[PDB]
């Protein structure tokens, strides 16, 4: 029962929640597509003015 | 509200679904165990007298 | 809790499934020998008084 224990304090101590982990990946996915639309506009911002020559 | 960085109601599912877990939990050890104050923790008073009995 | 690694649920029944086998291994060497005491390991006291006697 000991040693029971023990592994149990182990799995309290380092085990993850995995459901939280669900969400977090799809908005952390979610995330990353619109910061990488949002960083191709910031990239395509030199355009503009080669058209005002 | 409507953002990507927080979820509530995935929290909110999550409480719910631990409360289902900790109660099927709790029924499995009336069932493994027979008892349904099976130890202190279930309640003292009645736990005490029984064992005194 | 909720967790890929530790399970402590299963080892409270694996306790719960060994305490019920102690007690049917038991039963089955009182139903087998015949006595309630047939050893020095069941109860020293009374088991040697009844080798004297």
């Amino acid at each position: 029962k000991l040693q029971d224990s023990l592994d149990a304090g182990v799995g309290n101590l380092v085990d993850a929640d995995l459901a939280k982990e669900s969400a977090k990946l799809q908005s952390l996915q979610t995330k990353q597509q619109l910061g990488v639309q949002a960083l191709s506009i910031a990239n395509q911002s030199s355009s503009s003015i080669l058209s005002l020559f | 509200l409507n953002s990507i960085n927080t979820n509530s109601g995935a929290l909110i599912a999550l409480q719910n679904l631990n409360s289902t877990n900790a109660e099927l939990t709790q029924v499995q050890q009336r069932i493994n165990t027979g008892k349904k104050i099976g130890s202190a923790k279930d309640n003292g008073a009645i736990w005490a007298t029984a064992k005194n009995q």
